[PDB]
Formats: C-alpha cells, structure tokens, sequence
C-alpha cells in the first residue's frame, strides 16, 4: 500500500490475523493486545514498532516516566 | 498472570448518562490459554458468547464452568483458583486464590500485602498521580 | 392425532374449529390469548428494533396478546413502551444512553436512534 | 421577566468563548452553537438540548420529544 | 440429495410405552456440506446443539436460520 514495508490483507479462515486493529507501538508492545478479527490494512514488519511519525527501530523508543 | 501466562482479563468502558464524568463498563473478555485459545465475551445483558457463538447455560468443559446464579447473574469458574461474577450493569467481582500470591500485572496491581506500590506501571516505576497511571494500560 | 388432520386441512385452505371444552384445548398461559390466526410478524420486542427483515407468514393458531401489547424477553406480555432495546449482540434497557468514540445512541420506544 | 412571562439575560465581555449553556456558546460564529455536553456537534435541536437537563432528588425527567401535531 | 450431495437427514427411533408396537422418534441430525461440515442435532426438548455445543436462538449463519416459532 505504501513503502518501505510489505502489506498483508487477510487469510480469513476464522480471523486470527493481526491486522490494523492491533498495531504494536512502543507502549503496547508487551500488553495483551486484543483481536476482534483481521482487517485489511497496512503495518510495519514484525521486528519494528510505530512511533508518533512512523515505525522506528525497537531499541529507540523512550521509556515514559510521568 | 504475567509470569506463566495462564489467563488475562480485559475490560471495555464507554461513557453513559450524557455527562462529562459518568463512565461505565460494557463488556468483559476473558482469555484462557489452557482451553486451546478461548475467548469468552461477557455482554451487557446476561449474555455469554464463546468464540463468537452465543451459548445457552449452563456450560461444562474441560475445567471451565459457567452458570446462572440465584439473583440473575453469571458465575465463571476455573480450576479451584479463579472465579468471577458479572451482572449486566457493570459490576464485576474477581476472587483469586493464594497461589498467585505475588505474580500479577494489571490495573488491579500485583497481589502482595503492600498497598503502597499499587500504581506500578509496566515500565517499573510507580506514579504519583492516578491520571498517568491508567493511561499506561491502554490497548 | 386429531390436530394432524386439522393441520393437513389448513394447508388446503379449510379452516375448522373442532375444539371445545372437553377436548385438548390449548391451555394457554395466563396473560395470553388462544385466538385464531394472528399473522405473527410482531408480538416480539425484537421486531421493533429490527423492522426491515421480513414479513411473509401464514396463519398459525398460536398464543398471542391483545392488540396493544408486546411480549417480553423472559415471557411476560405486559409491556407497551416498557420493553428493552436490542443492539449489536447486547441487550439494553429503556431510557439508556452511551457514547464510545464514533456514535451517540440512546433508545426510545423499542428502537435505538443511533446518531453520528 | 415581563408581565407576559418572558425571560432575558445580559452577560458581559469577560465571558467571550467561555459560556457553555443552552443559550449556546458565546462566539462570533453563529454556525457552531449546537455543541452537545460531550463536546461534539450535532444538528438535531432536541438531541442537543436534552443533554443539558438537571435532575434533583424527587424530580426525575425523561427524554423529551417534539410534538406530533 | 443423492445426486449433488447438498444435505442429509437421519432420525433415531426408540421404543416407548412398554409395549410391542409403540415406537417413537427422539432426535434428528442434519448434515450440510455447504457449511464446511456442520452437524446440527435436534433434541427431545426444544434444544439445539451445533457441533456438540448448545446454542441460544435465534441463530443466523451463512444461509442458515433456526428460530423458535
Ligand atoms: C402486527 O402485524 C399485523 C399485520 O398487519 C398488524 O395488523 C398488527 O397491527 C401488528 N401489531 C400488532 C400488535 O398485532
Ligand atoms: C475558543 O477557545 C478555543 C479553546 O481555547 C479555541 O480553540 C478557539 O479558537 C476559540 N475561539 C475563538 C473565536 O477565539
Ligand atoms: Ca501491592
Ligand atoms: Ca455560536
């Protein structure tokens, strides 16, 4: 859909796929993310997390105090 | 569980009563990795719906039991340790056995004896304010 | 055995009473009416929240309610504008409001009136 | 209040863009004064104006509907 | 259907009323290869159990509808 990472839409067997509904940011990375069902969209590759602008290397998102 | 990954409870809240401060809860969803991979939504009525299919109570399975109670509510159970109550209009109670005595990360806090570290974020430091506390457990 | 014949007749258009005190009269629960054909496309508060699904039904000879009332979820037929609202899976209650992030919904009568 | 029963209020300058009630926000633009209590904007008069009702113990109020006459 | 194999119906019959000739039927099972491989059992009460799990009516699926009358 948009470079520089690949896209997937849905396998749609009984909807386990992580679509646009569950985008691992650097705040949600560890949390038990929910999955209502696969939705065709766009996402960065698994070894990556989104920040405010785009997806930047995992080892550079800040850790948040107050 | 946060140590052995044996359950997880996730709640959904939406605002009621056309007012700034009144915020309710609609539904609770429970996940049990022991039962393959089961999602058991609890809905606004007395409804239960496991893996998308509305079901008729009582339910018996490998180690899970769901059943009505006398005062028109529900009662989910798991083996000798976990237990829940839920009646329609957003009032959930969750009892828990002393087996999980110190291993829990959630919005209820870990389960040792001290209430002085109950605002402990997933990073590791505890917050002074309640507002920044709950913005850390969003999904 | 008697009712099987009467049902077979009705498929050919013939209507027949054949029921009297002293035979198997339906013993309808209280608050309901044994009355003959009542073309059921309503009498359930579900039909109020979903008004555009289907209505093509024949005569059935069931238990029904007086023509100002509807049946409740648990089985009573007292309500008029006291019967709940159905929504996406759940069940709400008269005079309720909620607002998540996209829509604002209340529910008057038996329908929603979601906006946004 | 007149003899007829007509109400009137006259506010001041230091409340520009700060009033919030049923006579609407106080601003120059006359198109965005149906904002509900939740902060969103609507078009329906009664949906906008039922969000500002107040209840007090004994007196409970329902949702108001436009007259069908 | 026997020619395209679209559905199949089976009934189970047992003896009732402690007599030689009083035989009844208990349950009905319908198999629809269209719904993957679905087994719907119709029980002695009004209960319905799809693939071993009871369901609460009404049910809607691809083209399948079950409801109380
Ligand atoms: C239900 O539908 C029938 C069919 O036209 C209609 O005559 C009746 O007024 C409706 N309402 C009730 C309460 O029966
Ligand atoms: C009114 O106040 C809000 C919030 O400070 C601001 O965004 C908006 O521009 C103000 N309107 C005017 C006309 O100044
Ligand atoms: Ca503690
Ligand atoms: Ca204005």
């Amino acid at each position: 859909c948009r470079p520089p990472m690949v896209k997937l839409v849905c396998p749609a067997d009984n909807l386990r796929a992580e679509g646009l509904e569950c985008t691992k940011t650097c705040q949600n990375y560890d949390l038990e993310c929910m999955s209502m069902g696969c939705v065709s969209g766009c996402l960065c590759p698994p070894g990556m997390v989104r920040h405010e602008n785009r997806c930047v290397a995992l080892e550079r998102c800040p850790c948040f105090h107050q | 569980d946060c140590q052995d990954h044996s359950f997880s409870i996730v709640i959904e809240t939406v605002q009621c009563a056309d007012d700034r401060d009144a915020v309710c809860t609609r539904s609770v969803t429970v996940r049990l990795p022991g039962l393959h991979n089961s999602l058991v939504k609890l809905k606004h009525g007395a409804g239960v719906a496991m893996d998308g299919q509305d079901v008729q109570l009582p339910l018996l399975k490998g180690d899970l039991r769901i059943q009505h109670t006398v005062t028109a509510s529900v009662r989910l159970s798991y083996g000798e340790d976990l237990q829940m109550d839920w009646d329609g209009r957003g009032r959930l109670l969750v009892k828990l056995s002393p087996v999980y005595a110190g291993k829990t990360c959630g919005l209820c806090g870990n389960y040792n004896g001290n209430q002085g570290d109950d605002f402990l974020t997933p990073s590791g430091l505890a917050e002074p304010r309640v507002e920044d506390f709950g913005n850390a457990w969003k999904l | 055995a008697l009712a099987s014949y009467a049902a077979a007749c009705a498929g050919r258009g013939v209507r027949v009473a054949w029921r009297e005190p002293g035979r198997c009269e339906l013993n309808c629960p209280k608050g309901q009416v044994y009355l003959q054909c009542g073309t059921p496309c309503n009498l359930t508060c579900r039909s109020l929240s979903y008004p555009d699904e289907e209505c093509n039904e024949a005569c059935l000879e069931g238990c029904f309610c007086p023509p100002g009332l509807y049946m409740d979820e648990r089985g009573d037929c007292v309500p008029k504008a006291q019967c709940p609202c159905y929504y996406d899976g759940e069940i709400f209650q008269p005079e309720d409001i909620f607002s998540d992030h996209h829509t604002m919904c209340y529910c008057e009568d038996g329908f929603m009136h979601c906006t946004m | 209040i007149d003899g007829s029963g007509n109400f009137q209020v006259l506010l001041s300058d230091r409340y520009f863009n700060k009033t919030c009630g049923l006579c609407g926000n106080f601003n120059i633009f006359a198109e965005d004064d149906f904002m509900t209590q939740e902060g969103t904007l609507t078009s329906d008069p009664y949906d906008f104006a039922n969000s500002w009702a107040l209840s007090s113990g004994e007196q409970w109020c329902e949702r108001a509907s436009p007259p069908s006459s």
